[PDB]
RNA sequence: GCUUGACUGCGAGCGUGACGGCGCGAGCAGGUGCGAAAGCAGGUCAUAGUGAUCCGGUGGUUCUGAAUGGAAGGGCCAUC
RNA sequence: UGAGCCUUGAUGGAAGUGUGGACGCCAGUCUGCAUGGCUUUAAUGUUUGAUGUUCUAACGUUGACCCGUAAUCCGGGUUGCGGACAGUGUCUGGUGGGUAGUUUGACUGGGGCGGUCU
RNA sequence: GUUUAUUAAAAACACAGCACUGUGCAAACACGAAAGUGGACGUAUACGGUGUGACGCCUGCCCGGUGCCGGAAGGUUAAUU
RNA sequence: UUUUGUAUAAUGGGUCAGCGACUUAUAUUCUGUAGCAAGGUUAACCGAAUAGGGGAGCCGAAGGGAAACCGAGUCUUAACUGGGCGUUAAGUUGCAGGGUAUAGACCCGAAACCCGGUGAUCUAGCCAUGGGCAGGUUGAAGGUUGGGUAACACUAACUGGAGGACCGAACCGACUAAUGUUGAAAAAUUAGCGGAUGACUUGUGGCUGGGGGUGAAAGGCCAAUCAAACCGGGAGAUAGCU
RNA sequence: AGGGUGACAGCCCCGUACACAAAAAUGCACAUGCUGUGAGCUCGAUGAGUAGGGCGGGACACGUGGUAUCCUGUCUGAAUA
RNA sequence: UAAGGUGAUAUGAACCGUUAUAACCGGCGAUUUCCGAAUGGGGAAACCCAGUGUGUUUCGACACACUAUCAUUAACUGAAUCCAUAGGUUAAUGAGGCGAACCGGGGGAACUGAAACAUCUAAGUACCCCGAGGAAAAGAAAUCAACCGAGAUUCCCCCAG
């Protein structure tokens, strides 16, 4: 399970960085609780197009 | 009905097989669990009866998409 | 005393078994020991001292080897 | 807390009035504390496994409550108690006459016992 | 009291009594691939299992074997890696 | 019929009639016979349908060697004076028959094993709800009261009315004998006999179903059967036996 | 062809060969209407918890074998002309 | 179509009919009790008991029709929880059961053979279960071949015991 983050979130968080997180933590807390999202690739651009249409 | 709501997995039959190679009818059955999935698209908890694997399928494809089927296929949820 | 004939390939022609098989055999080829030589030696005076087939192991051998070259596996000789 | 990497103090702006730790060639000198015109060493940040607490958010509830619902089922919801335990799938070692399928030779002055079986 | 309905009614079974043993309750145990249920609307003065078999006087020694109970060293030891 | 042997006092058959057991298919070989002959012959299918077409193919004219391969030879071995198997006999396709192979394979016969149904109207146990026990005894606790004690104890009458208590009918059982035993009866009759307010007895209905039930436990009972029920099915199980 | 008729029938009867038939309801064919329905070209796109793998089984004539291929209960998990 | 007719055991009775409404055959329609899927509820099948809307110069009561379940859809309603969802009522479609074999799938024996027996066999047979058609199923290559080339599935004969 990978998923990219929304909010801060401790020991990993970063408003949209690319973290690899244990299966459960995510499908059980990180989401269905807004704080991250399946790195569905459709997303790794969806949320990289920011790291371009922004930080440059 | 030990049956995975997402993947179709039901129990299957096979043999056991001693060293003596003795056939004895058995059953393999799905690692089922029935989980409380958060939808939000419905602001609710749909709880499916799932196989780890089904769960992986949900974890991939995505819940709203899985729930898409079933409904697409008549199933309850 | 000197030795490795307790040799390898074969074998006219006999025995004895329902059969699987066992047994005796001079002689031919290669190569060897003993003996000056003629010559003797294919274990032990003889007759007991043993276990088929399968499967598998070990060595040797291109005989085979599923498109081709190889390989795996199979065969063949030895052996467990 | 076992082990790797990054590093800032060890092997590979002077002299004097003053300090903890020590394989210190057996009797050193240091490694630091104050001042005064790629390989043998200590803690951080870590990465990586083990052990331990506690948390809650999977999961359990054969506590209480709300509603569907004039309902000792069920479902949803709230709350409390537990809690990543328990349990269940797959694999795996043990136990397992509870259940199962079977085996348990022939000869023989009947059979068995004894003996015998090339 | 019970029993072999149809060759056995007994000295067999059962019994109150006794002992051992298990069970903290979603009990053990039992029917059931499960859900559900008996136990029990009971809760260790209860529930199950096993033996003994009113009552009196009593019930000695043995723990090697087999069974069972406990054992946070070591040896040996599965999947996995 | 079986047997070394059977008048045999060993088997079978009361008798007559009808029926009743070596078959069919496909393979494979041999014999007979027919055709063609170093060749014989087609299968499916086509079809102008018992013709004709179709020669895919099969068998045979060449073996030896594990094989590569060689080839009237070849293999064995370095090679055999040699050895083994071969070269010197005509096949093939129908048709009838003799054997075999697979099939129930000559006919009939098990005790059983497996699957799926039907059965607690008999019986076992339980649940619910209802019914029944003539007559006659014994006379527990407790109570009253007198006697009695310092008070209790204790004691006598009475009163009371327990009990898997007694005797004994109905009711429930079934210890002995006799009869019966092609019965009156597939378990009884008759004389005796145990229980008879209880762990009693009994009506109606309900629940438990086969490796299952139920069992105060005999392997007892589960519809005249039970060390695994009845029915249908696997099924023509298998039978080296008769 | 066959059947029947007082015994065995081409010519007695019913048939057979042969040639004929439907107001109706239907079957199949075509031709047409209706509602649909999409046709042709150019530029694209080209099936992930999937293939593959560990384990356990199962299926392939193939009984784990040296064992390809296929399905998958369980754990995992690619490339992208 | 017709000069004969009202099926049969099975006569008789009383009748019908002869040129087109006797009968007879066939097409299409009417009617079609109760039980039975059985469907208003129940139930020991062929019986019991309703509710709702209707209807009677005699508008008590007794006739007629609707009212099962499930699925899809819609309309109206509508909780814990305010929106929503759940739920509820109604309406329209549909299904339901029966029955040869053949067919596809879920599950799946034993005797038996191996002259015992466990791997193996019998066999994916019998049997049970679900589903469907007139056929089913399968089907247009991540197939085979083998350096030439074939060109989906199905079926038959060889290949070959």
């Amino acid at each position: 399970m990978q998923v990219i983050l929304l909010d801060k979130v401790a020991n990993l968080g970063s408003l949209g960085d690319q973290v690899n997180v244990k299966a459960g933590y995510a499908r059980n807390f990180l989401v269905p609780q807004g704080k991250a999202v399946p790195a569905t690739k459709k997303n790794i651009e969806f949320f990289e197009a920011r790291r371009a249409e922004l930080e440059a | 009905s030990r049956v995975c709501q997402v993947t179709g997995k039901r129990p299957v039959t096979g043999n056991n097989r001693s060293h003596a190679l003795n056939a004895t009818k058995r059953r393999f059955l799905p690692n089922l669990h029935s989980h409380r999935f958060w939808v939000e698209s419905e602001k609710r908890f749909v709880t499916l009866r799932v196989s780890a694997k089904g769960m992986r399928v949900i974890d991939k494809k995505g819940i709203d998409t899985v729930l898409a089927e079933l409904r697409a296929r008549g199933e309850k949820y």
